[PDB]
Formats: structure tokens, C-alpha cells, sequence
């Protein structure tokens, strides 16, 4: 076997010659890149999020939903303004969403 | 370069917006409006 | 004509009903499906206009969907509830139900049984947009759920949580259903032994059921098999000379390559349209049936459903909701009526002249003696003023029975 | 019958679906609403038409006074369908189109 | 604001509603349809691909679909219960 | 020619299947809530 | 309902306390059978 093929006919591997060495062929980075703006009427700042990238490639923060420069990672929740995703929502500051307010009822 | 441009009622171009110039000018050439409203907005891929 | 059945007992069952609220948030490129890394082609595309930009659009529409889909279905309530840290629920168990806390991921032993059950693409321009709610949130947001229908009833979903007891809560749950409070509070021991089998039974039977989860597994593996297709579709010809680009690209002429490109691109556009549209179609059902969910959960979890047959089989006292991959499993306990006596009745019974109709429950008589009991329960009491009211006489009524009618105000 | 189609027959065929309509109308008039909760528990249909009438907020005795007008006005709505059904064209249009 | 309109009695109307449950389960077959007892044309089919086992599997889950349809819409009983030999229900007539 | 009239013909199958699926749907539902059960709902089992 | 001295009985969506008494409650059964109930006086309108 010279090249190995993963389901659906994709190249995954490929035996390298001079070597014998199998070396397996994965498909350079890529991904959507998204805007957060509050508008540009309430403000011109902007942050950036590339989907399903690592924070390798050109305040930064590493998400689920992939890399997101430009806003600042809070710890506290606030309410969902602006969709990012993984449970995320987002000076442009990135939080994850609360689903609402705390309320145990004094059960008796 | 890519570059949106506003018409006015007399047609004289009265604003300009350079797409590759910043994510904020690329989102209004991607939405085709000078103003974008709060919201997520997936303008063009970054692939190495 | 004159014989009716009137269960003496009845039993507690649970139903597991599974509605599948999403799918995977699938998005394509216009050149990295259609064309690959080829300026050329990108060219031809641009040719062809917004095609691709109306297809990138619609999948973003249902990816879109899918988020406000999982938000409407289970982001029901303001405020997130707490359960109360003691158990006293007057022997109903919801262990197998309420979070644990030795669970990480915080989750009910059904909720982790049913992520363990089913069983689980993004390398040729394909790409999967995570959640926005993710997998503790959505079983934070159930938690929340339960608490406030095992702390409040449904007063948590028509405004503000009224804390109430449970057994008391369930009591009017059975008064819902035509069934009087008493019968509850007389057998409340035996109400929550069989709740408690009940669940432990939920465990087995969703363990033990092979495609008990299909209903969700079918549309993860349809999503799996569109996109499957969909890249397969690459290495159609769809009549070119070769499937792969980059070769023809470099092999053929310009004024034949370019004709060899378009047949590719057609065809391929053919096939990421087509894939577009089933997904569509396929959202559109998941769109049904994640209305259907949220639905389900305003009329069977936040409150009591008088409509039979829409929260399980049987009369439907409560519900609880439970996390599931892209869908939502609904645990309907429901009042079944159990072992049932036949009794000889009559609409109205003349007494001193007068026709007297039961206020609630009917007219039944074991043989001897007749009573009044209410339809759901066997509940016999002796014939009174206070449970009947009289109207007319007795020449109207086509069935009368003579039978003496004691007003305790004459003792 | 053409080149490349096939009507595949439907798996449950209409003298089954009469069946199942059969009984479905047993059910509703010999145990009212409670077969479709349960057991099929047999009432008279007078006493389930009382309580669907207490249900709908009319008193049962409204019915027991009126049990004959009532089946008489049952009677020449039901005939009176047969006859609308009947002599009215597109009234199965839906299932026509 | 002191007048209300009660009546003094009932008509027991019958309303027909038709909703179709279910369409005709028809099936073709691309290999078939589009090429016509021939290989060549058959071969051609090959290149463009999954194209008509998709738009078959589409048309089986129809034709699924409407089975599914029919018994979900009639099949809501356990039992076939059955009427009773008298048709003694206090003067209502169910012949029709 | 032959494969876009056949893939058309089944996109309109399949909207019609969906439409008829909405049909049956309804059909199911009033069933269980008008024939099954007595249903308090207006308009859902007839005027009245 | 108990509001800490006397027990009344109201409404679940409003809070308007009465005396117990025979017309607003109804006897089942005795009370060793009903589980976590309370000792109380139904006033009996018919008495005085
Ligand atoms: C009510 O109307 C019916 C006809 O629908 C008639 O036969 C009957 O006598 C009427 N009853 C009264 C009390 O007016
Ligand atoms: C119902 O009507 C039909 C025809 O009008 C008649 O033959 C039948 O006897 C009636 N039913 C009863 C129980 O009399």
C-alpha cells in the first residue's frame, strides 16, 4: 500500500519513498471567521473569532467554538447579547451565558 | 482591492468602505450596509 | 343500560418519551466544498452568482434554528431552581432523576444512562458549530426543571414558585384528573412505593431496550449519512474526465478544462444543493418535533395536561424532563386505573318524588345497597343530600331506582 | 403501470383501517373516554353523554330530562350528514386534491 | 352592564372535517427511469454518483413515512374492542 | 434533463409527504383529543 | 392554610382564609388512615 484513504475517499495517509515511514496527511487549518460588534452605531470596536481554530494561527481567549481575539474573558455571567457559541456570549468582554438567576424554593 | 462605495440621490460617491482594511470594514462590505446592528457575522475563512 | 365498571384501585406508571429537539450545527464554504484550493474555479463559480451564498446562508438559517430550537425547549424557566437539601417528599424518590453530586458532569443516573446509550467529518471544508448550550447547561437547565415541579407544581411556570408539599402537590394533581385528594393521603405509602418502582423500572427498561434511543440515533446517523454523501459526491465524475480538480486543472488546455470545470462544478453544486434541501427538510421535522418538545414541556412538565394521550398513556398527573444528545426525554408519570368492579347504576334516584342526580362521581349499587363514588376510584358513601342535588321528578328520567337519600339534617 | 414506477400497497389496507375504526367507534360508545386512558371500563352511553354534557358545563340532569329530544336531534344530524356527504361535489375534495 | 343572554335550548349539531393521513407509496427507480435498458447509458449514470440512490432513499422514507402516518393516525388502540350485539343505547341510532 | 425532472419531482414528493405528514399530525391529534377524549379546546372538534 | 394561630381554608391562587366548616370540606374515611393531617375544629354551620 502506498497512500492510505479514509471513508468518503479522503487521502489520510500516504507511505513516504526513501523512508517507508507512513505519514498521515491532515488538512491544514481552516475556518469561518466571525465578527462581534455591538453595532456600529453604539460602538466601532470589534472582536474577532476564528471557528474551529487554535490559538496558533494569526487579549485572546481559546473556546470551544475556536479562537476569539479582541474581548476580554470575564469569569462572572451575564445574560446572552451576542451568540457566539460553546455556551459563550459576549469594552467587548466574552462570558459564559447564565441560564437565569439562582432561586431554590424553600421546599417544606 | 474590493471596495463598497455609497451613492447618493445626486450619485456622487459621498463614502467609501475598504473591505480588507479591518474585520469591522470587511463585516460592511460583507452585509452590504455602511451600519451592521449588534449580532455575529461570518464575513470569509481563514485557512494557512 | 344500567351497569357500569369502576376501577377499586389503580396503579402509578411511568412512560419514557423521546423527541429529538436538534441536530449537528453543519456548515459548508462555496470554494472549499465545491471548488478546493483553485482560483480558477473559484472564477468559474463567480459565474454561476450567489448560488453557493444562498446555500451557505440557509445552512447558517438552520444552524440558527437548531440554537433557538434547544433554547425554546428548555429554556422555560427565569430563574434557575435548587432542589431543597433534605429529601423529605414524603417517600417519593427522585434520586434516579435529581443531579448527583458524586456525577461531575452533575447529572441524574437516567441522564447519564442515556448519554451512555447512544454512541458518537470537519476535514474537506465541512465544519460543525458547537452548541451554544452546551451538555451541562442543558442538564443544569433540566435540574432546574425538575426542582421546580417537585418543590412547586406549576406554580414555578405560571409566575413565581410557591413552595408546596409534595405529597399535597400530587394530592391536587389526582384531584386534576377527577380523582378526590383523600385517595391519595389514604394510600400514600402505596402512591409512592409504585412511583419509586416505577423509575428504578425507567433505568431497566431504557438499559435493557436496544433502540429504546433510536428515535435520536436515527437523526445523528442520518446527519452522519448526508454528510457522508455529500464528500463521497467529491469523488463522483459527474461525466468529467477525472473526479479530482488539481489533475484536470493541470492536464487540459484552458478552453477544456474550463468545460471540464463546470461540469464538475455543476455537478457538485447539484449535490451540495440537493444536501442543502434534505437538510432543510430534515430541519423543518426537527423544527416539528422540537415544537412538539417545548410543547410537551409547557403542558406536561410545567403543568398538568387534561388532553389524553399527549403526556403518555393514562391520566396524566405530572412529568419530569430529562437531557438527551440533541433531544429531550420525558419521564410521564400518569394514574392508570387498576383492578375494576362492574355496578349495577342509575342516572337518578326518586326519593319522596324527587329526582336526585350525584353532584360528582355516579350512582352505584354491589347489590343490596346503593351509593355514590367517584368515577376514577371506588370510593362508596352512603347517598346524601350534601353529594346530590335534586331536580324535577321521577317521570322523566328514562332509568329510576328508588332509594332513600339521608340529609343529616333531619337526624 | 409505466416504465421505472410501482405503487408499493399500503401496509395496513382499508378493511383493516375499517377495523380500526370499528373499533375506535366501539370503544368511544361503549366506554366513552376511558378506553383511551385504560381498560375500557362499559358505561351506559345516556350516563357517558351526561358527563361529556357536565363536561361541555351543562348539567347531566339537562340531558336525562331531554334523552329523547336529544337522540332525535342526534338522529337527524347523523342522517342529515349521510345526505350532505351525498348530494354536495369537493365535499371529499381534500382528499381528492 | 346588567344584561346577559342565556339560552333556554340546545341544538346537538354533527360537523364533518376530512384530513387526508396518507399519499399513494410511489416508488422509481433512477437506474430505470433515467436510462433505459442500456449499459452505456448506465455507465454515464456512474459518474454522477449517489445522485438517485439518494432520491431513492428519499422516496422510500416517504413511502415509509405514510405507513407510519396511517398507523399513528388509526392504530391508537391496543385492543380492537368490539360493539356490542344489542344496540340498546338509550335511543341514539348508530346504523349510520 | 432526465436526472433534474426526476430529483424536482422527488423535492415535490417531499414537500407534499411533509404537508401530508402536518395533515396526519393534525389527524393524529384529534383522534386522541376528539374522539379518544373530549377536548376543551375551541374550534379543534368542530364549531360549538 | 395556617398563618401560625388558627387554621382556615382558601383559595390556592388568592389568599382569602375561612373557618372550616362542613360546607367547604367534605369527611373521607377517618384519620388513621391520611398521613401527616392535624387536629382541628370543622365548624358545623347547623349547630348553633
Ligand atoms: C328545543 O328545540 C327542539 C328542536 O331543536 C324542540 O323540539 C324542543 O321542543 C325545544 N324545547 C324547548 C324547551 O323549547
Ligand atoms: C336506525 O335507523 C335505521 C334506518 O333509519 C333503522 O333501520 C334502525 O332500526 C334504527 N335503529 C334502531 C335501534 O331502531
Amino acid at each position: 500500500q502506498q497512500f492510505g484513504r479514509d471513508i468518503a475517499d479522503t487521502t489520510d495517509a500516504v507511505r513516504d519513498p526513501q523512508t517507508l515511514e507512513i505519514l498521515d496527511i491532515t488538512p491544514c487549518s481552516f475556518g469561518g471567521v466571525s465578527v462581534i460588534t455591538p453595532g456600529t452605531n453604539t460602538s466601532n470596536q470589534v472582536a474577532v473569532l476564528y471557528q474551529d481554530v487554535n490559538c496558533t494561527e494569526v487579549n485572546v481567549f481559546q473556546t470551544r467554538a475556536g479562537c476569539l481575539i479582541g474581548a476580554e474573558h470575564v469569569n462572572n455571567s451575564y445574560e446572552c447579547d451576542i451568540p457566539i457559541g460553546a455556551g459563550i456570549c459576549a469594552s467587548i468582554i466574552a462570558y459564559t451565558m447564565s441560564l437565569g438567576a439562582e432561586n431554590s424554593v424553600a421546599y417544606s | 482591492r474590493t471596495f463598497l462605495l455609497k451613492y447618493n440621490e445626486n450619485g456622487t460617491i459621498t463614502d467609501a468602505v475598504d473591505c480588507a482594511l479591518d474585520p469591522l470594514s470587511e463585516t460592511k462590505c460583507t452585509l452590504k450596509s455602511f451600519t451592521v446592528e449588534k449580532g455575529i457575522y461570518q464575513t470569509s475563512n481563514f485557512r494557512v | 343500560n344500567n351497569s357500569i365498571a369502576i376501577p377499586t384501585n389503580f396503579t402509578i406508571s411511568v412512560t419514557t418519551e423521546i423527541l429529538p429537539v436538534s441536530m449537528t450545527k453543519t456548515s459548508v464554504d462555496c470554494t472549499m466544498y465545491i471548488c478546493g484550493d483553485s482560483t480558477e474555479c473559484s472564477n468559474l463559480l463567480l459565474q454561476y452568482g450567489s448560488f453557493c451564498t444562498q446555500l451557505n446562508r440557509a445552512l447558517t438559517g438552520i444552524a440558527v434554528e437548531q440554537d433557538k430550537n434547544t433554547q425554546e425547549v428548555f429554556a422555560q424557566v427565569k430563574q434557575i431552581y435548587k432542589t431543597p437539601p433534605i429529601k423529605d417528599f414524603g417517600g417519593f424518590n427522585f434520586s434516579q432523576i435529581l443531579p448527583d453530586p458524586s456525577k461531575p458532569s452533575k447529572r441524574s443516573p437516567i441522564e447519564d444512562l442515556l448519554f451512555n446509550k447512544v454512541t458518537l467529518q470537519k476535514f474537506n471544508g465541512l465544519t460543525v458549530l458547537p452548541p451554544l448550550l452546551t451538555d451541562e447547561m442543558i442538564a443544569q437547565y433540566t435540574s432546574a426543571l425538575l426542582a421546580g415541579t417537585i418543590t412547586s407544581g406549576w406554580t414555578f411556570g405560571a409566575g413565581p414558585a410557591l413552595q408546596i408539599p409534595f405529597p399535597m402537590q400530587m394530592a391536587y394533581r389526582f384531584n386534576g384528573i377527577g380523582v378526590t385528594q383523600n385517595v391519595l393521603y389514604e394510600n400514600q405509602k402505596l402512591i409512592a412505593n409504585q412511583f419509586n418502582s416505577a423509575i428504578g423500572k425507567i433505568q431497566d427498561s431504557l438499559s435493557s431496550t436496544p433502540s429504546a434511543l433510536g428515535k435520536l440515533q436515527d437523526v445523528v446517523n442520518q446527519n452522519a449519512q448526508a454528510l457522508n454523501t455529500l464528500v463521497k459526491q467529491l469523488s463522483s465524475n459527474f461525466g468529467a474526465i477525472s473526479s479530482v480538480l488539481n489533475d484536470i486543472l493541470s492536464r487540459l488546455d484552458p478552453p477544456e478544462a474550463e468545460v471540464q470545470i463546470d461540469r464538475l462544478i455543476t455537478g457538485r453544486l447539484q449535490s451540495l444543493q440537493t444536501y442543502v434541501t434534505q437538510q432543510l427538510i430534515r430541519a423543518a421535522e426537527i423544527r416539528a418535533s422540537a415544537n412538539l418538545a417545548a410543547t410537551k414541556m409547557s403542558e406536561c412538565v410545567l403543568g398538568q395536561s387534561k388532553r389524553v394521550d399527549f403526556c403518555g398513556k393514562g391520566y396524566h398527573l405530572m412529568s419530569f424532563p430529562q437531557s438527551a444528545p440533541h433531544g429531550v426525554v420525558f419521564l410521564h408519570v400518569t394514574y392508570v386505573p387498576a383492578q375494576e368492579k362492574n355496578f349495577t347504576t342509575a342516572p337518578a334516584i326518586c326519593h319522596d318524588g324527587k329526582a336526585h342526580f350525584p353532584r360528582e362521581g355516579v350512582f352505584v349499587s354491589n347489590g343490596t345497597h346503593w351509593f355514590v363514588t367517584q368515577r376514577n376510584f371506588y370510593e362508596p358513601q352512603i347517598i346524601t343530600t350534601d353529594n346530590t342535588f335534586v331536580s324535577g321528578n321521577c317521570d322523566v328520567v328514562i332509568g329510576i331506582v328508588n332509594n332513600t337519600v339521608y340529609d343529616p339534617l333531619q337526624p
